[PDB]
């Protein structure tokens, strides 16, 4: 299963 | 800024008049993603053209792949010609069979 | 080795709605999921029968966690047209790869968590997993709030649990084609150069996986500096083919020969014309 964005740039 | 599309055209298998094969145009190292790819044989569009996903290389360029059936004869020209706002115009690559 | 990685692209287009979103899932360089937020019905969708057998709880989760991404990368996108300062009117893309390398018996290699943004190297995080590489001024904004944030230490539990968890089932559950050698099968052209040389080129074909040692000798060493080749290349029915060439004078063909090395061959195989 994938990578989930949590921290903005 | 932008990266101009390498374009590399060959088979699956040597060549053999009158025997199934797969022709494949890949086209690589190009940004930014969007392209028009097609395949002619004789200077018509190949109607049924297979094409990878939008996906990239290490170095972050960009890259499909494009392949079709296709039964060669002695006298059938094939290419690939390439559309990408990296170029004037579109870029045409030949089949060499004999490579 | 064995890979799991996820190659995600959102491209702007100011005036014709929303970025364009991709994911597309690979092992080993061969695909096997994809979301596109351009599909009629925007899902994670399968690329490979093996991974079918999936549970719907899986599809849903994956179609989650990207409708979840798409949203962050709208506001990265946002956000760096502020950090360099440009209009909201020009077409740009955000590039993401994340995943990991794991060794024959399963312990991870090498973990990635990587970002580019108009093609150029945006953040990278480094293979100790707990530091950033920012290649300018903008990045090193966001390096600072991501140190803050520990950011590192959760993509790493990511690259060291789930994704070699998950790489290590993907590879059972499609083992047949994952695990499969198929050996190359290698011939020599030969073409007269005007010159009055030789060109030998020397064909793989047919080979998976990817990786192969295609070379040229003469009297048992290599010809490594004057060698013309392709990078390995995918020949549409998820095999792989390689050419390398050599020029060699008018008689003396015979003399040399091209070795190829493959996981699929018990041995070595030595060609000439």
């Amino acid at each position: 299963t994938g990578a989930a964005r949590f921290d903005e740039f | 800024i932008q990266k101009t599309p390498q374009i590399q055209v060959y088979s699956r298998h040597p060549p053999e008049n009158g025997k199934p094969n797969i022709l494949n145009c890949y086209v690589t190292q190009f940004h930014p993603p969007h392209i028009e790819i097609q395949m002619l044989k004789n200077g018509k569009k190949i109607p049924k053209v297979e094409m990878s996903d939008m996906s990239f290389s290490k170095d972050w360029s960009f890259y499909i792949l494009a392949h079709t059936e296709f039964t060669p004869t002695e006298t059938d020209t094939y290419a690939c010609r390439v559309k990408h706002a990296s170029m004037a115009e579109p870029k045409t690559v030949y089949w060499d069979r004999d490579m | 080795s064995h890979s799991l990685r996820y190659f995600v692209t959102a491209v702007s287009r100011p005036g014709f709605g929303e970025p364009r979103y991709m994911e597309v899932g690979y092992v080993d360089n061969t695909e096997f999921v994809r979301f596109d937020s351009d599909a009629e019905n925007p899902r994670y969708e399968p690329r490979a029968r093996w991974i079918e057998q999936e549970g719907p709880e899986y599809w849903e989760r994956e179609t989650r966690r990207a409708k979840g991404n798409e949203q962050s990368f709208r506001v990265d996108l946002r956000t760096a047209l502020r950090y360099y300062n440009q209009s909201a009117g020009g077409s740009h893309t955000l590039q993401w790869m994340a995943g990991c390398d794991v060794e024959s018996d399963g312990r991870l290699l090498r973990g990635y968590w990587q970002f580019a943004y108009d093609g150029c190297d945006y953040i990278a995080l480094n293979e100790d997993l707990k530091t950033w590489t920012a290649a300018d001024m903008a990045a090193q904004i966001t390096r600072r709030k991501w140190e803050q944030a520990g950011a590192a230490e959760r993509d790493r539990a990511y690259l060291e649990g789930e994704c070699v968890e998950w790489l290590r089932r993907y590879l059972k559950n499609g083992n047949a084609t994952l695990l499969r050698t198929d050996p190359p099968k290698a011939h020599v052209t030969h073409h007269r150069r005007p010159e009055g040389d030789v060109t030998l080129r020397c064909w793989a074909l047919g080979f998976y996986p990817a990786d192969i040692t295609l070379t040229w000798q003469l009297n048992g060493e290599e010809l490594t500096q004057e060698m013309e080749l392709v990078e390995t290349r995918p020949a549409g029915d998820g095999t792989f083919q390689k050419w390398a060439s050599v020029v060699v004078p008018l008689g003396k063909e015979q003399k040399y020969t091209c070795h190829v090395e493959h996981e699929g061959l018990p041995e070595p195989l030595t060609l000439r014309w």
